[PDB]
């Protein structure tokens, strides 16, 4: 149990040999992405999410979890300019492997994230209108795995997965 | 021309009829006669609900059968589970061109995660991938996974190799020969369901040894 005042402290703690380390400061990330625009804003500046996403892909499964959570948090909270500068960094296809995996609410993260994604192209699209974030997900295979999610056990997940489809794509 | 349209309906469509015996199923060219004969007795081992005093199929699994997080699926969905490890075993392990590679991972990913019978294609890179060079490579790489899976030999207490472990990166796939029949179980990619403490979630089911020695 422990505090930090400054920010970069917790750059080299996602960079450290333990992995006990890693999942834990992702976990403490995500509380931080969680808040406000600014406190987003604090973990964009100190060049934290290139390396959230090159856990998302590289780390092990329990850590991922929370990196997922970590960039599903700044989607849901963060400005339409925040937003554009996690997709530069290339995190729809690391979300876009989360589709396919056994724990439900690992699933709802990935969707929700997307659906974050997706709902400002609806706005950047009246600003050629077509939605620019569909071609995106289409080509990480994302597409796809949202349309096996419409057959899904659960009731959240395929409800959530038609509409995605119906209202985005199809 | 005539090539997409058969690929297509090989390869994006998992028949299944129903028979006396279990199932009938076509995919990739390829029949399966799937069945029962085992599933009677793998729930009865899970929930203890058998009359001898202990089993050791029961005591070799606990991180299946005493495990509350695991659940019992179907035969048909053993056969899937089978047919997209020996695609992920096989071909994706080797570095070839990513769109070959992606496809393959959709219809592996279509197999192992989904329960549908037909795979509406709408990647469009990898739909234009579909060749009948595909369709072969998929088919001698699912026959070789077949008879890699019967070169096994059942569960024993020497160093003879009794089960074959796929890691991909959202799942670990383990198949194991028991006098059941083939033990095939889907884990975390991390096996969380070793956990003895907190144990993590599985599914597994049987396939049955019928089903595979028609191809030996
Ligand atoms: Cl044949």
């Amino acid at each position: 149990i422990l505090n930090c005042s400054a920010l970069p402290c917790l750059l080299h703690l996602l960079s450290s040999p333990k992995e006990s380390i890693r999942k834990e400061a992702c976990w403490t990330v995500s509380n931080i992405t969680a808040g406000n625009r600014a406190q987003i804003q604090a973990v964009i500046d100190a060049n934290i999410f290139p390396v959230l996403i090159e856990i998302l892909q590289k780390a092990e499964f329990r850590t991922r979890k929370e990196a997922a959570w970590a960039i599903t948090n700044a989607t849901s909270g963060g400005t339409p300019e925040q937003i554009r500068y996690l997709v530069a960094l290339g995190c729809i296809k690391p979300l876009c492997d989360l589709l396919t995996v056994m724990d439900s609410k690992i699933v709802q993260v990935a969707l929700n994230g997307l659906e974050n994604i997706l709902r400002l192209g609806e706005q950047e699209s009246k600003q050629i209108g077509i939605n620019p974030y569909c071609a995106l997900i289409e080509e990480a295979y994302g597409l796809d795995k949202i349309e096996f999610l419409q057959s899904h056990e659960n009731q959240e997940i395929y409800q959530k997965a038609f509409d995605l489809i119906e209202h985005y794509f199809g | 021309d005539l090539e997409k349209g058969v690929v297509l309906s090989d390869l994006c469509n998992f028949l299944v009829s129903q028979t006396i015996q279990g199932w009938k199923v076509y995919w990739a060219g390829i029949e399966f006669d799937v069945t029962h004969k085992g599933m009677a007795l793998l729930h009865r081992l899970k929930t203890n609900d058998f009359a001898p005093a202990w089993s050791m199929t029961r005591n070799l699994f606990p991180h299946l059968f005493q495990n509350p997080n695991s659940t019992i699926e179907s035969p048909l969905w053993a056969l899937r589970v089978i047919l997209a490890a020996g695609i992920q075993d096989q071909l994706i392990d080797q570095s070839l061109i990513e769109p070959l590679a992606g496809a393959l991972g959709l219809i592996s990913d279509w197999l192992l995660t989904t329960n549908t019978n037909h795979f509406n294609m709408r990647t469009q890179r990898v739909k234009e991938q579909l060749s009948l060079k595909m369709l072969s490579l998929i088919r001698s790489n699912i026959l070789k996974f077949i008879n890699k899976l019967d070169a096994l030999h059942v569960v024993n207490y020497n160093g003879l190799l009794s089960s074959i472990e796929i890691g991909t990166q959202n799942h670990t796939i383990i198949i194991t020969r028991t006098n059941m029949g083939f033990l095939v179980e889907l884990q975390e990619p991390d096996k969380s369901a070793m956990n003895r403490m907190k144990p993590g979630p599985a599914k597994f089911s049987l396939l049955h040894e019928s089903t595979l020695k028609a191809f030996t």
